[PDB]
């Protein structure tokens, strides 16, 4: 059933209709409503932070076509800048499973890739989206194929002013009189300010297949972003002449070569990424002069190469090896230096009997000039019962994460002599699948994980290490699909995660009420539920997300000005498809914030009420 | 399956000679808050501004000035200075339309100077019409690294220091509203105070290695009032970040953190060796001295992301009290 590579591995797979369901969704929205991951984002087209299994953002690695995507200076990825329509395949490697491909993925790994199409001749697609607040979305697809070549081109453009009206509960405007006294105070109905944005993404793919076992590929991805940083809720006055801007130009390229044979296979790969960052903070004073108060520029160049192998001694024994190299040449204007990163791994997969299965992974790393202890990993898989496919899993590892480039080389606070975090993990879980005779398909899993973080890197008046953290909990997910009638289909996907994140560090000072406390901005509970109903050409989709209370203080103390209520959101989409002569029409209307909540997900960050969105999709048909 | 957030007011009736604590809060969180402490009954009220007004204070509260029964709370990251009553904590007004103000200084009942960071101008406001009535241009000051922090007046002049990315203190003539003379000190003079015998005390930060001006030994100065000169300079050795050299009620005794809380007298000589409070593995962020009895309050910020604690010590040095306030207690003011 399962492939030899997937032995004793806990992961979740995003299928095509989840990713290709809407052109306005970034990967932050995909992970929010389709997985138990916590995503910290105060709206649309804004910084999104992923906390995976009770860890920080720096503990989650992102790879696009095998090349790591995390910003080397910050160590974290902004998931809001990755359109879902630019991703054809996504996987989520949980905990120990991240060791199978990456290094310091203490939380986990997010594996993104682009898949070759199967198009004969020429074809194209155009989708246009119109919604509230004067938002506009466009997406254009061009492709061609002739059984050896596969050329594709995509473009995504998104723009909006972000001037939604919200009722402000954190500020009171006062009505004066002839002698400057407050007579009445009312909660104003303001609009989001300094929130406009314009994004451009272009993706180009060229694929070649000799048909003799050699496959070549080339992907190029260009990003042009122009976003403004919104004002806080507690910001006073009609403050015009104040602009924030974060321009961001970036190019990702990967070259791939695959050489396959009877039982063995070798894959070579190389890439290059260039990034240019620009932050502005200006004020218009006087009459026409616009003085500048903050100006930051940064340029990052990275070269990537990788070589993988795989050998089959038989159908019940397997060997893999691989070497990876990254070189982050950073020339940040306003320190200019970088790191060389090497990783190698050798793995043995063995299937001694039909039920039992074992796997052993050995990985070594060397970042710049400092080696790391060998990272081992053992995965074991056993089949408790063939009837209901009840299966048991277990794993264990000792993972290490290197400090980011700012933790090492930075202008105000640049400690070079910094240790690397370590984490000891062990997991166990069960799974099942009760597929019946085309009536329903129910499958799910439940896994327990216990993980210890040591030498966590934190800045406090500057890396100071410390911060021992204990992360554990239970993950549950289940899928269901039943055909009520010959024309009605229902699908339910639900996930749940109880993820305490307790810090066990020695009490700093004497009044530290933080030992044994939940970490800030990490919910203890999370749940998602997605329902899809299909009737001929009609389709109704329901998305629901639940986050428990998120604490803004390490002491978890009750405060009036720092309280975040549990987050519950509901989105509904209705889609209708028509079949014309020279084209196919797909109409869908999206309703976000169905119940019109006046809420606050991130402290002092206003968020819109009920808003709408309407899409038109045209796919020409030819001979 | 729904979410909500409102607010409700509360009738505070604070009396006695209390102490106001301005909790800065974190940065781009909007959790700055104000606290009140009563030294007689040892009772502390947190979040007095929000509780009595049903609205948040703002972001990064910096300082506060009490004139008669009206206190002016300046909020840095919200471009606002709130005017509240010191007996009910009700809002009496606001000054809005500033560019990250630092401090306010009233030179007359109809005029007041406000100093900003990231600006080369010193605002002039009317504390009654609530409007800006002009600006003061600091020479050789650029918008990129503009900074002026604290005001002390001496007769017809006003003295300021230029902290962030600056090494200069300026003298302003209030009659003509112009900068008349300049003085040069070490890198980043943090705070400026005046004593009973008319000698300004300023203390210079180190630099926090990496800064464009580079690092320099933190120092202490005793600039004279009438004529600038430099009179005397003190050396504090590298690896330290001293600041907040405010005086006592009588204005004849110095107090600065510099790791071990020091206590120096005016018209004296080189720094003593015995600290007022040697060290008890605490992270002291700010302090104040009571003008009534002489008790010394020191603020502990712990880890900058939780409720801080203030310790109350007598003039001798014995602990009397300790209590919790908002996040990062930054400054103190006496009702
Ligand atoms: C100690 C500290 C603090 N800082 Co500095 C001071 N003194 N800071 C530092 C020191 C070390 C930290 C560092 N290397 O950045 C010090 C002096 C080097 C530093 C730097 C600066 N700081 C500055 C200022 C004045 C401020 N700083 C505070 C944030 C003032 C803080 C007070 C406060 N109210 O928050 C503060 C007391 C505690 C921050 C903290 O660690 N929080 C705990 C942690 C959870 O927070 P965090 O968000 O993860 O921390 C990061 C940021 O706060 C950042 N940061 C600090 N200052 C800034 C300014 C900007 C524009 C940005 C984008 C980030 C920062 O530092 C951390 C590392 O990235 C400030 C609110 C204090 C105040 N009331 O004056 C104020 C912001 C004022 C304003 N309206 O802009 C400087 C201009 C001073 C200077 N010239 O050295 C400078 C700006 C940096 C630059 N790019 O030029």
């Amino acid at each position: 059933k399962r492939p030899m590579k997937d032995i004793g591995v806990q992961q979740t797979r995003f299928d095509s209709l989840v990713l290709k369901e809407n052109i306005a969704l970034s990967m932050a929205d995909i992970l929010t409503f389709n997985s138990s991951i916590f995503v910290k984002s105060y709206g649309r087209a804004t910084l999104s932070t992923v906390s995976f299994r009770g860890t920080s953002a720096s503990h989650t690695q992102v790879t696009w076509n095998g090349m790591r995507i995390n910003n080397p200076m910050l160590g974290m990825t902004d998931f809001s800048m990755i359109p879902s329509y630019f991703i054809d395949d996504a996987s989520l490697l949980h905990g120990t499973s991240s060791v199978n491909m990456a290094g310091g993925g203490l939380g986990g790994l997010v594996k993104l890739s682009t898949v070759p199409a199967h198009q004969e001749g020429f074809g194209m697609q155009y989708v246009q989206g119109i919604g509230s607040f004067s938002t506009f979305d466009e997406f254009l697809q061009l492709k061609y194929g002739d059984k050896h070549w596969q050329i594709s081109t995509r473009a995504v453009y998104q723009s909006s002013p972000n001037d939604y009206k919200y009722r402000n509960h954190d500020k009171k405007e006062n009505i004066y009189d002839d002698k400057y006294n407050i007579i009445e105070q009312y909660y104003p109905i303001e609009r989001n300010r300094s929130g406009a944005y314009k994004d451009l993404h272009i993706l180009q793919e060229v694929y070649y297949n000799t048909g003799k076992g050699d496959r070549f590929g080339l992907n190029a991805w260009y990003t042009d972003s122009n976003r403004e940083l919104a004002l806080l809720t507690t910001d006073q006055g009609d403050l015009m002449d104040f602009e924030n801007r974060q321009r961001e130009h970036t190019l990702r390229s990967v070259l791939s070569w695959d050489h396959t044979r009877e039982n063995w296979k070798v894959s070579a790969r190389g890439g290059y990424v260039h990034t240019w960052l620009a932050y502005d903070y200006k004020r218009d004073l006087g009459n026409g002069i616009m003085a500048t108060m903050t100006r930051s520029r940064s340029k990052v160049n990275t070269f990537y190469g990788q070589l993988d192998g795989e050998y089959f001694f038989s159908d019940k024994l397997l060997l893999t090896a691989g070497v990876s190299a990254h070189q982050h040449l950073v020339n940040s204007l306003d320190f200019d230096k970088g790191r060389i990163e090497l990783s190698g791994n050798v793995s043995l997969k063995w299937q001694p009997v039909n039920r039992l299965g074992m796997s052993l992974v050995l990985r070594g790393e060397m970042f710049g000039t400092k080696w790391a202890p060998v990272i081992p990993a053992f995965f074991v898989d056993y089949v408790l019962s063939k009837r209901g496919n009840i299966m048991a899993k277990a794993s264990i590892t000792r993972n290490y994460r290197f400090p980011t480039l700012n933790d090492l080389y930075f202008l105000p606070g640049g400690n070079p002599a910094l240790n690397n975090e370590s984490g000891f993990t062990y997991e166990t879980g069960l799974s099942f699948s009760v597929d019946k005779d085309n009536v329903y398909t129910l499958s799910g899993s439940a896994s327990w994980f216990d993980q210890h973080i040591n030498d966590w890197i934190i800045w406090l008046p500057s890396p100071v290490n410390l911060k021992k953290v204990h992360a554990y909990g239970v993950e549950v997910q289940a899928d269901y699909a039943v055909a009520i009638d010959k024309a009605w289909k229902l699908g339910l996907n639900g996930t749940f995660a109880w993820t305490p994140s307790i810090n066990e560090g020695e009490p700093t000072s004497k009044a530290d009420q933080s030992v044994g406390k939940q970490l800030p901005y990490i919910p203890e509970y999370s749940a998602t539920l997605s329902g899809r109903l299909t009737y001929r050409s009609w389709g109704l989709l329901y998305k629901w997300c639940y986050y428990s209370e998120r604490y803004t203080m390490t002491s978890n103390a009750v405060s009036y000005t720092g309280h975040l209520p549990p987050y519950l959101m509901s989105n509904v989409t209705l889609e209708k498809g028509f079949s014309l002569r020279w084209a196919d029409l797909s109409l869908k209307g999206t309703v976000n914030n169905l119940f019109d909540e006046e809420y606050l997900s991130v402290l002092s960050r206003p968020m819109p009420g009920i808003n709408f969105e309407f899409f038109i999709g045209i796919t020409p048909k030819w001979g | 399956c729904m979410k909500w957030d409102y607010g409700k007011m509360e009738p505070f009736r604070a009396t006695g000679d209390g102490l106001f604590i301005m909790n800065e809060g974190n940065f781009q969180y909007g959790n700055a808050t104000l606290s009140y402490y009563d030294p007689e009954t040892k009772k502390v009220e947190n979040e007095i501004f929000y509780r009595a007004n049903a609205m948040k204070l703002g972001d990064v509260a910096q300082s506060m000035i009490v004139r008669d029964t009206i206190g002016w709370v300046v909020v840095n990251n919200s471009h606002v200075i709130f005017a509240i009553s010191t007996n009910t904590f009700k809002e009496v007004g606001r000054i809005t339309g500033l560019t990250s103000p630092r401090y306010i200084h009233f030179i007359s009942d109809e005029k007041a100077y406000i100093t900003q960071i990231w600006d080369y101008r010193i605002f002039i406001v009317n504390p009654k019409t609530y409007q800006i009535t002009g600006y003061i241009e600091c020479p050789d000051m650029t918008m990129e690294t503009g900074s002026t922090e604290q005001m002390v007046q001496y007769g017809k002049y006003v003295y300021v220091n230029c902290w962030s990315y600056q090494n200069r203190i300026l003298k302003i003539d209030t009659t003509t509203d112009k900068v008349v003379d300049q003085l040069t000190v070490g890198i980043q003079p943090t705070s400026l105070v005046m004593d009973k015998n008319f000698k300004m005390w300023t203390i210079t930060d180190g630099g926090y290695k990496g800064s464009p001006y580079g690092y320099e030994e933190p120092s202490l100065y005793r600039i004279d009032a009438e004529t600038f000169k430099i009179e005397k300079q003190f050396k504090f050795q590298l690896g330290d970040a001293p600041s907040e050299v405010q005086l006592n009620g009588a204005g004849d005794e110095l107090y600065w953190i510099n790791k071990d809380i020091w206590r120096m007298s005016v018209d004296e000589e080189r720094v003593p060796v015995r600290p007022f409070l040697k060290y008890r593995d605490t992270k002291y962020y700010g302090l104040t001295v009571s003008p009534k009895n002489g008790d010394v309050y020191v603020a502990d910020a712990i880890d900058y992301q939780q409720q801080g604690m203030i310790y109350r010590y007598t003039e001798d040095g014995e602990l009397v009290d300790e209590f919790y306030v908002g996040i990062i207690p930054g400054a103190f003011c006496w009702k």
